[PDB]
RNA sequence: GGCGGGGGGGCGAGCCCGAGGGGCUCUCGCUUCUGGCGCCAAGCGCCCGCCCGGCCGGGCGCGACCCGCUCCGGGGACAGU
RNA sequence: AGUCGGUCCUGAGAGAUGGGCGAGCGCCGUUCCGAAGGGACGGGCGAUGGCCUCCGUUGCCCUCGGCCGAUCGAAAGGGAG
């Protein structure tokens, strides 16, 4: 056992994987940010309908804790429509207005009827 | 066979590199090594008092093994058979109305106070003292006490080695108290040999001032200083 | 009173050394096996200007005898070395300019520089631009050595320490009159803020023990001893003599 | 180009076909040849000269 | 039996047998850190008359202060 | 990161007797004409399942000497506190 | 908004553990009195699962891995499009 290094470095000793004996909050703390609490209002204004005629671009208001991926998940999972891209902004009254341009198949007008705007 | 060379490197200075040599003396140990390495040195620099270098005047290797086989057979009852004895004889003494199926158990005693009572009242006959109980206060009253009482004592090596005949980690002291039938003849054959070193030479052990040994670097310095001073004389 | 200027140096607030663009310290090789039983081959790559120093600053390359690696170390550029020299350093180094070697192996009369105070501290005495110690009066037993430092006070040092042979380049730097305030200003701007020589007479009662009075005069005797408290050791500190020199 | 550009270029637009390709200035290559030859001859000459120093002396 | 002898040997703390043992242990502790764990009390009498019963739950922290 | 001891070495004159030989006592060591390269072992001595006396992958020793109580130098019972 | 920028990086400096000090909240301090790498590819065995051909996942083992110390610090410096 001929130690050819002039430092005594710390020996790599065993380390255990953690195994608890019991849960520590009894249940998974469920996601309160589902595909319902993300997408609050569809926007109905002058500019956000001009988008829907000529641009195939639905406009929503989304909770600010969401991101560009979860909006695409919520719009598919509620409305059965595809999403091309999301374009988000923290609106300066506080909410996150989210401009969603759909696929070239699905129609901005027929979906606008079925949600009512 | 055909074309294999030998390439000899020259490992001198300013040329072909050094190998992976020994490097045991030259390594920065952690703080807990260099304490425990200088500490063994530090006994050998300072002049120890005679009351504590009674250790390192130890019972030799031949005698202590003869003593351990003697001490192996008064091994106390382990808690598995302490369990088994009490569960056995309680049923035996209830089925055959056993008043005494046990006369006397002979065993060695363990611990210092269980020894020191028996030495003060002449109740034990051979005393076995460990080497390495690091509070040395627990020792230096024993070899004068067994001197004044006249119970022969031995200084032996391995505080764990006393523990192995007691089923415990350290044991520090074992007093042979009640010898067997076939074992007193074993005992006086030893107590002769143990008085021969320790008890008879108590005026010699009283004045062993160990230590005061320098380092071999500076000792070799004075030995070379003898040669030139002998060159003054030659 | 208020805290004087020379007391305000000791916090290192605006008086720390301007030390960003400095190119590294200037030390020798730490004493290893090769230099104590032989010599080792090294090449000067290039010599650099270390700002805040008027001496030039060498940068010598080597080879590590224990790991396959080249080491780049920074000597002080003694006079006459050029890029591409084989500085050979160690105990049995052959006596030329630049070859650092112990004082017990050079003969007395050897004009050296960057020699060491006590062995193994990597170069302390006579480092500045144009200074030289000269080993004189060896002691064979009791391995010691008298050296004349660039003051004149013969210190005796332990003789296991090494000295790069020759004078430090930049000899006779100060012979240029600086001659305008900006060139005085730029010299000390690279060093540290030690420039404001605002005289103790011109300033007030509070801020220096000399000031005040309706005429710019001291009044207090300017020889203040070393038994003084801090912020009193002003003027000529414990001067054993004063006035203009004479002969020696 | 810039160092972060250099992941894009091909491994001909970053060096020269020579040994010591993109690192030595092609005059130092043909001086490291001449210097590594003429010193190594002097190793052999001095080894067999000092072999003859160990021969007749 | 022996806790009277430990008491009496540690009592006279100026004699030769003990002034070695005090002086080495004064060297022994000074190279260690400011606070650490002695695993068991180095005066087993003196801990025991203050409340130490040698079982689990009781720790000794050997601790160092500066004089003056 | 090669410290002090003991062994190794005539490619050494040492310092002597003296016939081969003797170590009384020393010397230290395997790099200086050049802006080159250098690591991660060659080689040997061994023990293995391998193929009938063969063939493939492994292991250790020596190559890189033994022991030892501080890493090596520098102070020193002063400085210091 | 991948390609405008913050994010990332270090500069002067600011800052925790180790350690020191302190009656004390804590201050000094930035490699200093330190067992401060948890990574690696390859050899090896042991397990595991897929299509147990062969792969894939860990267990530990031989080898290197100056760890030159964390981390913050620029919307004008460095910074792919
Ligand atoms: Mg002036
Ligand atoms: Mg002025
Ligand atoms: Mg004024
Ligand atoms: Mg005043
Ligand atoms: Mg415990
Ligand atoms: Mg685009
Ligand atoms: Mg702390
Ligand atoms: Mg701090
Ligand atoms: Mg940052
Ligand atoms: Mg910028
Ligand atoms: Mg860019």
């Amino acid at each position: 056992k001929i130690r050819t290094s002039p430092t005594f470095r710390r020996p790599k000793t065993l380390r255990l994987r953690r195994q608890p004996k019991y849960p520590r909050k009894s249940a998974p703390r469920r996601n309160k940010l589902d595909h319902y609490a993300i997408i609050k209002f569809p926007l109905t204004t002058e500019s956000a309908m001009k988008k829907i005629e000529d641009n195939n671009t639905l406009v929503f208001i989304v909770d600010v804790k969401a991101n560009k991926h979860q909006i695409k998940q919520a719009v598919k999972k509620l409305y059965d429509i595809d999403v091309a891209k999301v374009n988000t902004l923290i609106r300066p009254d506080g909410e996150k207005k989210a401009y969603v341009r759909l696929a070239p198949d699905y129609d901005a007008l027929d979906v606008a009827n079925k949600i009512g705007i | 066979n055909p074309l294999f060379e030998k390439r000899p490197k020259n490992f001198g200075i300013g040329q072909d590199i050094q190998p992976k040599r020994d490097l045991t003396r030259f390594v920065k140990w952690p703080r807990y090594i260099r304490l425990q390495r200088q500490r063994a040195i530090l006994y050998k620099r300072l002049k120890v008092p005679p009351a504590i270098n009674q250790f390192t005047q130890a019972l030799d290797r031949q005698t202590a093994t003869q003593l351990l086989k003697l001490a192996h057979k008064y091994r106390p009852e382990t808690k598995q058979e302490k369990k088994q004895r009490l569960l056995a004889r309680a049923e035996k003494k209830a089925a055959g109305k056993g008043d005494v199926p046990t006369k006397r158990p002979p065993v060695l005693r363990a611990g210092v106070n269980t020894v020191t009572t028996l030495v003060e009242n002449k109740k034990a006959q051979l005393v076995v003292i460990a080497h390495d109980v690091d509070p040395i206060e627990l020792v230096v009253f024993l070899p004068a006490l067994c001197r004044k009482m006249g119970v022969p004592y031995c200084i032996i090596k391995g505080k764990a080695r006393l523990g192995r005949l007691v089923h415990r980690k350290t044991c520090t002291t074992v007093a042979f108290t009640q010898v067997n039938s076939e074992d007193k003849g074993a005992l006086a054959k030893l107590v002769e040999a143990i008085r021969t070193n320790y008890n008879d030479r108590y005026d010699e052990i009283r004045r062993h001032w160990g230590g005061n040994v320098l380092g071999p670097k500076s000792v070799a310095r004075i030995a070379k200083l003898e040669k030139a001073k002998a060159k003054e004389l030659a | 009173g208020r805290v004087i200027r020379g007391q305000r140096k000791g916090a290192g607030s605006v008086f720390r050394a301007h030390v960003k663009h400095r190119k590294g310290a200037a030390r020798l090789r730490a004493v290893d096996f090769a230099e104590r039983h032989g010599y080792i081959k090294g090449i000067v790559k290039d010599i650099i200007h270390d700002p805040g120093r008027g001496a030039p600053l060498a940068k010598v390359v080597f080879r590590d005898p224990y790991r396959f690696k080249k080491r780049t170390e920074l000597f002080i550029a003694a006079e006459g070395i050029h890029t591409g020299q084989f500085v050979y350093c160690g105990k049995k180094a052959q006596l030329n300019i630049g070859n650092v070697l112990p004082v017990g192996t050079m003969p007395e009369g050897t004009i050296v520089c960057c020699l060491e105070e006590k062995p193994g501290d990597r170069g302390k005495l006579a480092r500045a631009s144009g200074n030289y110690a000269t080993v004189i009066s060896h002691n064979p037993e009791t391995k010691k050595t008298r050296v004349k430092l660039p003051s004149g006070s013969k210190k005796v040092i332990s003789s296991a320490n090494r000295a790069v042979v020759g004078v430090v380049a930049g000899g006779g730097r100060i012979d240029k009159p600086i001659l305008k305030a900006g060139r005085a200003y730029h010299k000390y701007k690279a060093k540290r803020n030690c420039w404001p020589r605002v005289r103790g007479v011109a300033m007030n009662p509070v801020e220096h023990p000399f000031g005040g009075g309706n005429h710019q005069h001291i009044g207090k005797p300017s020889t203040i001893r070393r038994d003084a408290p801090a912020g009193r050791k002003v003027g000529l500190i414990a001067a054993r003599r004063t006035g203009r020199l004479r002969g020696t | 180009v810039r160092p972060k550009v250099l992941m894009r270029l091909s491994k001909t637009k970053k060096h020269v076909s020579r040994a010591y390709g993109g690192s030595m200035c092609a005059k130092c290559v043909r001086d490291r040849i001449k210097r590594a030859f003429l010193i190594e001859e002097q190793k052999i000459v001095v080894k067999v000269l000092k072999a003859q120093a160990q021969s007749q002396k | 039996g022996a806790y009277k002898y430990i008491q009496e040997l540690w009592r006279k703390k100026q004699s030769d047998v003990m002034r070695f043992l005090l002086r080495v242990r004064c060297w022994q502790y000074r190279q260690l850190s400011a606070l650490h764990r002695a695993p068991r009390p180095t005066r087993p009498d003196k801990a025991r008359r203050l409340g130490y019963k040698a079982k689990q739950g009781y720790v000794i922290y050997r601790i160092r202060v500066r004089r003056g």
